[PDB]
């Protein structure tokens, strides 16, 4: 697989078993915080519908995405193994057209 | 809150 600025994380949660309000916002913050160890994030989307527990991420550069994918892939998250896979830039932009011009690094909502 | 690196029960 060819490296890009964009990736997908899977197995991060199961939407059917997520009851607490604003759970998806907490996942987003978990991912932002962890990606700040690499090179940060400019776009993130927590898929609240797919059973696979998918999170889409765009980093500010290809180098930042590679560092994040290598460090996130195969980790445990809440007792389950997570997968990280690259998404081609046109596939990602078709899903999320507003990410095309995102440039600002994201900050978690919580403290 | 702790979810990163938490193995199964």
């Amino acid at each position: 697989p060819l490296a890009t600025q964009c990736f997908q994380l899977s197995n991060m949660f199961n939407p059917q078993t997520e009851e607490e309000v604003g759970w998806d916002t907490e996942i987003k913050d978990d991912v932002i915080e962890e990606c700040n160890k690499h090179g940060g994030v400019i776009h993130i989307y927590v898929d609240k519908y797919s059973a696979q527990g998918n999170v889409y991420v765009k980093c500010p550069s290809i180098a930042a995405a590679i560092a994040a994918v290598n460090a996130l892939h195969g980790r445990w998250f809440a007792g389950k193994m997570i997968t990280a896979a690259y998404v081609p830039l046109p596939t990602y932009h078709n899903l999320f057209p507003d990410s095309m011009t995102a440039t600002q690094l994201l900050v978690p909502s919580r403290r | 809150r702790k979810y990163w690196d938490v193995p199964p029960p």
